[PDB]
Parts: C-alpha cells; sequence; structure tokens
C-alpha cells in the first residue's frame, strides 16, 4: 500500500531502461556478470556498470542449438536474454567459475551474442576451504585488474579499487541490516520486498542503490504493518527470482522471512574484512562467502549456515526450490533436507521449468500450511 | 566385401585379465593389510601410490560403467540410490555408486568393500558430492584436489602452484588416513608410470590414424579401461608398452579391425554400456569407429609433433629434465594432468571443438556420431557447441540421445534407425562427391 518498494519494483521492471540510460548519464561500459562471484568491485572500479543476467521466464526456443536440454532451465533462459539482443547495450561480458552448468551460457554468449566486444572467465578456485585458495584467488583476482587496466587504458589504483570495496561493503551491510526487520513477529519487510531490494543489488549502480536501501530503512521504524505474518517460511535454492511465486507463496498465508539464494542471501551476506591489501580483502570476501554447493566441500558448512539462518529468523518451515537438473543443489538436497528435519523443520519441496502454471504449486504450498498446522 | 586381412587381438585376454585382477585386488586388499582407497579415474593415484606397493583404488565410473554392464544390477543401484532420495537426473554412475555402497553388493562378489579414504579430483560438480555421501556413509576421511584453474594453454605460475601445493596437503592426508608413511622413491616411480602409461595410450591411438585402423573403437573400450582403474601402476605402463608392439606390428601387416573398412567414423563421450552391439550392427555397413576425444583422451596425454600432428606427450626424462625429488616431482604431476585434454572443454568448449575436428583430420574421418549424453554433465557440457562447429566444418554429424549408465533414457530402436539413416546420408554424399569430381 504504502509503495516503500517501488523503486526497486521498477528497478527490476525497467532494468534495461536503466542501463541504457545509465550509460548517457555517466558515459561508461555496462558488463554482463554471470554467477554471483563476479568481482564486482573490479569493474565498477574500472568505470563499469556490473549487471546480472537473469532469465524472462518466459518461453524460448532460441538455446537448443546451444545447450542441450538436459541442463538447467536458468542456464538456458539466461543465455536466451543475450541471444534475444536484450543486452545489446552491455560490452563486457564476465563469469566467475562455479557450477559447470552456467559455464555454458558464458561460452555461448560470448561466441554468438554479437555486441560483446570482451570477454573474461575468472577461475575463482572451487575449493574455499583449502588453505592455497585465498592466494590463488588473490592472484586471479590482481591478473583480473590487470586484464581491465589493459582494456580499458586507465590505471586501476589501490585508491580505486577500495572505493569500490566500501560502496560494495556498505551494500553488503544495508542489505543485512534490511533483513534483521524480518526477525520481527510482525516484519516490516516482506520476502517479496526483501528479493526486490537483494536482486536490483546485481544490476543497479550500487552508489543509487545504496541511497534507495537508506532511505528505506530511514522509513521502516514507522512503517505500519497491516498483513497477518501467517507461517514464517524460508525459501532455499540456487537463484530463485521469480518474483511472481515468491508473491503467490506470501498470498496464501505467510511470509519468507529468511533465505538461501543467490537472488538474495548468498549474494551479499559477507562484508569484507578490514585489511590494507585491497586486492586480498577483495578476493578472501569471495572466498569466505557462504559457499554455493559447488564450492562446499569436503565440508558441508552450508547445512550449519542453513540452519543457522533458519533459527536466527524462527523458520517454521522451508521451501526447496529447485531447478530441473540442477546438480549441485541435487547433491546437497537429501541431507540438507534430513538436517532440518532433524533440528525441528518441515520441508516442502518444488520443482521449476523456464516457465511454470502457478496452480499446482499453490495447491501444494496451501497442504504445507496445512502440515504446519498440526507439529 | 573383405579387401584388409583382419586378427583378433593377441593381448585381449592379458587386457580382461588385468582388469578383473584389479577388481579382485580392491576387495581382496585388506587379507595381507593392504590398503584401499576410491575416488575418481580422474584422482592423482600416484598420491596414495607413495604409500606402498599394496594400495589398490576402486575408481568410481569404471566400476559404475562395469555395473552399467548389468542392466539388472545396475537397475538395482539406481532404485536404491532413487529410495535414498536422490533425483533421477543426476549422474547415472554416481546413482549407481551410491546405490550399490547402500545395497552392500560388489559387482564382483560380495559385500561391497569399505574403502580407507576418499581420495578425489574435484573439476565436475559432482565429483564432491559423490564422495561427500560416499565418506559420510562409510565414515573414513577424504581429500578433494580441485583441479579448476582454467585452460592449460593458459596456465600461469600460481595457478600451477595452486594445484602443486594442494598436493603437497594430499600426501599429508593420506599419510594420515592410512598411517603410513609416505616413501619419496615409490611416489616418483608412481608418476613416471603414469607419465608412461597416458603417453603410450595417445601413441596406441595415434596409430589408429592409418587406413585400415588396425583397432575398432568397442575393441578399444576394453583397453583404454587400463589406465582407468591404476595409471600410475607398473602393470599398467608396462601392458601399454606391450599392446603398442602389437598394434604397431598390426600396422606393419596392414592388419585392419575391420575387414570391410570403407567408413571411418568418430564418436564422443560415454557410450551406452549394455548397448555396444551398434558397433557391431555399423561394421555390416563397413563402418569402423576409429575412436573418439573420449577415448584417446580421457586418460590418454598427447602433445604435438614436431609435424604438427598429434601424439604421445614426451616424458620428462627423454626431454632432459630430471624427477629426483618429491617436490619436483609434484610440480611435474600436476602440470601433467592439467593439460588432459578432456578437462579443457569444463572451460572454453572451443578447446574441443578445434580438437574434434583435428580428430577429424588426422584420423581421416568420414563422419561423427555425437552422444547427446543425458547421464553425465561434465562430459556433455558444451557438446551443442561442438555439434555446431563440426556441421560447419563440412564434415557429417549426426547426434542421438541416451545414457551411458541409465537404460531408462537410451531409446535402442530410434537410435539404430538414426544410425542407419546415417549410413545413407554418407553413402549419397560419397555418390554425390563421385558424379562431381568424375
Ligand atoms: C567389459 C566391457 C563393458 C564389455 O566388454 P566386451 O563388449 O568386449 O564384452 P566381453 O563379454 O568382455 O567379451 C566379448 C567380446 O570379446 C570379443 N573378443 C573375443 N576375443 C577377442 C580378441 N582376441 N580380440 C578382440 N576382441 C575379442 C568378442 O568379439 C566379443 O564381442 P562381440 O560379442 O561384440 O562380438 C568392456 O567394453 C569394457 O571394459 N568397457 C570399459 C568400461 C569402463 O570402465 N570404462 C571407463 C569408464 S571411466 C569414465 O567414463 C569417466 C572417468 C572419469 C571422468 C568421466 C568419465
Ligand atoms: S557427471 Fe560425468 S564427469 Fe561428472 S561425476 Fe558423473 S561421470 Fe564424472
Amino acid at each position: 500500500s504504502d509503495g516503500l518498494f517501488d523503486q526497486f519494483k521498477t528497478w527490476y521492471e525497467k532494468r534495461h531502461d536503466y542501463a541504457r540510460d545509465w550509460k548517457v548519464r555517466t558515459g561508461g561500459q555496462v558488463v554482463a556478470t554471470m554467477c554471483t562471484y563476479t568481482p564486482e568491485e573490479l569493474l565498477i572500479a574500472a568505470g563499469m556498470l556490473p549487471v546480472r543476467v537473469l532469465g524472462a521466464h518466459e518461453p524460448q526456443n532460441v538455446t537448443e542449438p546451444h545447450i542441450f536440454g538436459m541442463f538447467c532451465p536458468f542456464c538456458r533462459d539466461s543465455l536466451a536474454q543475450g541471444l534475444l539482443g536484450r543486452f545489446d547495450y552491455a560490452e563486457g561480458v564476465t563469469l566467475t567459475q562455479s557450477c559447470i552448468q552456467y559455464r555454458q551460457t558464458f561460452g555461448s554468449w560470448r561466441l554468438h551474442v554479437p555486441t560483446v566486444k570482451w570477454d573474461y572467465y575468472v577461475p575463482m578456485p572451487n575449493e574455499v576451504q583449502s588453505p592455497h585458495a585465498r592466494k590463488a584467488h588473490y592472484e586471479e583476482v590482481q591478473a583480473f585488474r590487470v586484464f581491465l587496466q589493459t582494456l580499458t587504458g586507465k590505471e586501476i589504483t589501490d585508491a580505486m579499487l577500495s572505493d569500490a570495496l566500501a560502496v560494495c561493503d556498505e551494500n553488503r551491510r544495508l542489505l543485512r541490516e534490511l533483513y534483521e526487520y524480518r526477525k520481527a513477529a510482525d516484519p516490516k519487510v516482506t520476502g517479496v520486498e526483501a528479493l526486490y531490494a537483494s536482486l536490483t543489488a546485481q544490476f543497479i549502480d550500487k552508489r543509487e542503490h545504496n541511497e534507495m536501501l537508506k532511505k528505506t530503512l530511514a522509513a521502516l521504524p514507522n512503517r505500519k504493518v497491516e498483513r497477518k505474518t501467517g507461517a514464517r517460511f524460508m525459501t532455499i535454492g540456487s537463484e530463485n527470482d521469480d518474483i511472481a511465486f515468491m508473491g503467490m507463496v506470501e498470498s496464501v498465508g505467510a511470509t519468507i522471512v529468511i533465505d538461501d539464494q543467490c537472488s538474495g542471501s548468498r549474494y551479499f551476506w559477507n562484508a569484507s574484512k578490514p585489511e590494507g591489501d585491497v586486492i586480498k580483502a577483495i578476493a578472501e570476501r569471495y572466498c569466505d562467502r557462504p559457499a554455493c554447493p559447488t564450492k562446499d566441500y569436503p565440508a558441508h558448512t552450508r547445512f550449519d549456515h542453513v540452519l543457522g539462518m533458519a533459527k536466527e529468523y524462527n523458520v517454521e518451515g522451508a521451501i526447496f526450490l529447485q531447478q530441473k537438473f540442477c546438480d549441485p543443489h541435487e547433491g546437497d538436497y537429501p541431507d540438507l533436507k534430513r538436517h532440518l528435519e532433524e533440528n525441528g523443520i518441515p520441508t516442502l519441496f518444488l520443482e521449476f521449468d523456464i516457465t511454470n502454471p502457478i496452480g499446482p504449486f499453490r495447491i501444494r504450498i496451501e497442504a504445507f500450511l496445512e502440515t504446519l498446522s498440526e507439529e | 566385401a573383405n579387401k584388409y586381412p583382419t586378427e583378433q587381438l593377441k593381448l585381449w585376454g592379458k587386457a580382461k585379465e588385468l582388469r578383473e585382477q584389479y577388481y579382485m585386488n580392491y576387495a581382496r586388499a585388506k587379507e595381507k593389510g593392504g590398503i584401499r582407497w576410491s575416488g575418481s579415474a580422474w584422482a592423482l593415484d600416484a598420491i596414495p601410490a607413495g604409500l606402498g606397493e599394496d594400495v589398490y583404488s576402486l575408481t568410481g565410473e569404471p566400476y559404475a560403467a562395469a555395473v552399467a554392464h548389468d542392466r539388472k544390477f545396475a537397475k538395482e543401484c539406481m532404485d536404491a540410490a532413487e529410495a535414498y532420495g536422490f533425483a533421477r537426473d543426476l549422474c547415472s554412475y554416481m546413482r549407481i555408486y551410491w546405490g550399490g555402497m547402500h545395497l552392500n553388493k560388489y559387482a564382483f562378489g560380495g559385500e561391497f568393500p569399505k574403502p580407507d579414504f576418499v581420495f578425489q579430483t574435484q573439476i565436475c560438480c559432482s565429483h564432491s558430492k559423490w564422495y561427500q555421501h560416499v565418506a559420510k556413509e562409510e565414515k573414513i576421511p577424504e581429500f578433494y584436489l580441485d583441479v579448476g584453474v582454467g585452460p592449460y594453454r593458459d596456465m600461469t605460475d600460481a595457478r600451477l602452484d595452486y594445484v602443486a601445493n594442494q598436493l603437497h596437503d594430499g600426501i599429508a592426508f593420506v599419510e594420515k588416513a592410512s598411517g603410513r608413511k609416505f616413501d619419496d622413491e615409490l611416489f616418483i616411480k608412481a608418476v613416471k608410470n603414469e607419465m608412461r602409461s597416458t603417453s603410450r595410450w595417445a601413441d596406441i591411438c595415434a596409430l589408429n590414424k592409418v587406413k585400415p585402423a588396425p583397432l575398432d573403437e568397442k575393441t578399444m573400450y576394453s583397453l583404454y579401461v587400463l589406465c582407468t582403474l591404476s595409471k600410475s601402476s607398473q602393470w599398467c605402463a608396462d601392458f601399454m608398452d606391450e599392446l603398442y608392439e602389437e598394434v604397431k606390428d598390426r600396422v606393419a601387416r596392414g592388419i585392419a579391425a575391420v575387414p570391410n573398412e570403407a567408413i571411418r567414423l568418430m564418436t564422443d563421450t560415454q557410450p551406452p554400456w549394455s548397448f555396444l552391439k551398434i558397433f557391431r550392427y555399423l561394421e555390416t555397413y563397413g563402418a569402423v569407429s576409429i575412436g573418439s576425444l573420449y577415448t584417446f583422451a580421457l586418460e590418454g596425454i598427447w602433445e604435438d609433433k614436431p609435424d604438427g600432428s598429434w601424439g604421445g606427450r614426451t616424458l620428462p626424462w627423454d626431454k632432459g629434465i630430471e624427477i629426483n625429488d618429491r617436490d619436483t616431482a609434484v610440480r611435474l604431476y600436476a602440470d601433467w594432468n592439467l593439460s588432459k585434454p578432456q578437462w579443457q572443454h569444463f572451460y572454453d568448449p572451443t578447446i574441443k571443438s578445434d580438437m574434434m575436428l583435428r580428430i577429424i583430420k588426422e584420423w581421416q574421418v568420414d563422419g561423427v556420431m555425437l552422444h547427446l549424453n543425458r547421464g553425465c554433465e561434465g562430459l556433455s557440457v558444451g557438446i551443442m557447441e561442438n555439434r555446431l562447429a563440426i556441421a560447419k566444418s563440412g564434415t557429417p554429424v549426426m547426434t542421438f540421445e541416451g545414457n551411458m549408465g541409465d537404460e531408462r533414457e537410451f531409446d535402442e530402436v530410434r537410435t539404430q534407425a538414426r544410425v542407419d539413416a546415417f549410413m545413407e546420408q554418407l553413402g549419397v554424399r560419397r555418390q554425390a562427391a563421385s558424379a562431381w569430381s568424375h
């Protein structure tokens, strides 16, 4: 009703218009980014706007010659956005290594999207638990810096990197402050509103996004809550960026109070540590971040992260949203499910294609709510 | 009609016996206090070899492939994994392996033998998840080597450092997990034998460039497998040398695997293991498969030769490079493995496209049959871009959908009809070419 989050909703709906106008105002380049491990500080320091590729959740046939249909809907939907010309304003494309399926989106995009002027693949270590991974990633981040300096012909100094890191860390801290409100019994921020904020963080200028988050937080102390909370849900998955689906969940008698997904907490959760070598601060922030399943071995540190979030936000039920064919999350799913259930959190499993009729999922959510109402 | 002389391989029985002995040794490892470990065929098995000559692996994918050849047992294993709760679209080898562990049945008889530890390479996402479940169910230590440092051609000092330093951690891990002291001499011998076996497998594959091909791919599946069992063993290296001598003699005598050879085909990844009869069917057309990047380089290690051709990689000691200490051996061992051709498409599918185009040229291939393998994300990533690159090149190329480990996603009838249509296509193209050049 009060429209507090409308700016984030507009930014999401009009993301492409925003990027084009950003180029007019700043004269900078736009870079299509893939996977949340992209070291965006480096792109910001180089004067560029990082915009995360996401899907459109509409029917598409353009990817069949490029990606075999055994691979997930997200990697195909994402590639379709490039092939359809919807990122034609982006001079660059970059991916930082995680899931192997996503690497196909990057490979096919750099080969076939005719507006790409440059590309870069960052082989971030997967084994962030190794004592050698932070040194390796330090050198990867430095190498990307050298690449960007060469590409733009402008020195990217430590001061420039430190200013970009400050902007990113402020965004991460502000998003965490926003999330704090979701711990209340009657949250002043819905899960949908939190999602608009955390997703747009990934494709709006961070300086502009931080200003909007600061306005949002200035308004929350006195914001009036009219809706009833209903059941306290957690959403768990890879990306989880279908806001329309989340809106259905919150309309049937529930609130999504926390999440484990790259549209949300897994993107922003930790700020960097205070540290004088800015390359180390940047590289280690990503290594220390809650891990993608692909990067979570030998220990399943994710299980403790997810359960800790569930307890801190007083979750009553956890909903696994899984992309069809998603190997990293499929590999973790049976035992993550058991871990939550053994700790008193009932779970629900839902699987998604590029598009999905909402009717069947709502029936499942309503049946899940009836189960919570009994024990 | 039979234009070429043909002969069965003399070392066939030995190839089969070495593989059977490998599986029996894993099961019997404890009778004399041996060590057992498990991990991928891509694990760096010279590291556990530093712990003794009685260190026996079970490599996960070749074991699962052996199970997949027994359709009934593979179905039972997959059903057990599904009962635990795993998605049926996960890697079919991993599901098979998991199921057989829960059923507690070994394909070669007896209980499923418990490994002492997991020693794994991680490049495919499923590489960790496979053994995380195993290590939890068996309650054993687990070590993973992250080899994800990007294409070999782009390698830096720091990337190689990352892999080498992890290998030093792996040495410490296997010492602690086993209770034994690592022996540099045994380790270095194992590095050298792995270099020998993987380069020599490539040398053997390179002999298949001649007409007639001395080996057919179905036969090769019983030969490339040895390096997937224990590439760092003396037995595997020595057998590769012996096999090379036999295949050289076949070339010298004009011996064809397929006496009516008229068509040379190339395949790609992971054939459906309970349907290898498709190869024999193609032989009736005079079609021989000369191999694939998979058969040649799942373990084979290659280099560019002085004439530009592809052949086995030069052993360091034939290049004046000494290997006389642990640290030197670790870094050379890391570098050797990072050059594996079948790791490169995990980063850049065009590297594999170019490798496939090169095989088509150097092995004189007439047509390409690509398996769109729903059972293996790791070897299937990029496959459609590879198909496109072959299609643009002018070489005939077809696809068929399947799953190497799960027959429920392989349609025998449709696939055979697609392959028969492809043989017709190759005949039509030959008629047109003849008619145009008179
Ligand atoms: C055992 C097998 C499955 C089947 O074998 P066979 O079909 O040969 O059956 P058989 O019952 O044993 O013998 C009957 C046959 O012997 C023939 N013959 C007789 N005398 C012969 C002679 N003197 N010379 C030549 N041939 C001779 C007869 O003609 C007859 O054949 P026929 O009926 O058609 O006429 C075999 O293909 C094999 O080992 N595959 C490897 C599986 C595997 O482990 N792969 C590694 C996976 S690792 C991996 O994927 C990854 C790793 C890492 C990362 C990701 C992936
Ligand atoms: S999907 Fe393929 S590459 Fe990955 S674990 Fe399975 S057999 Fe190995």
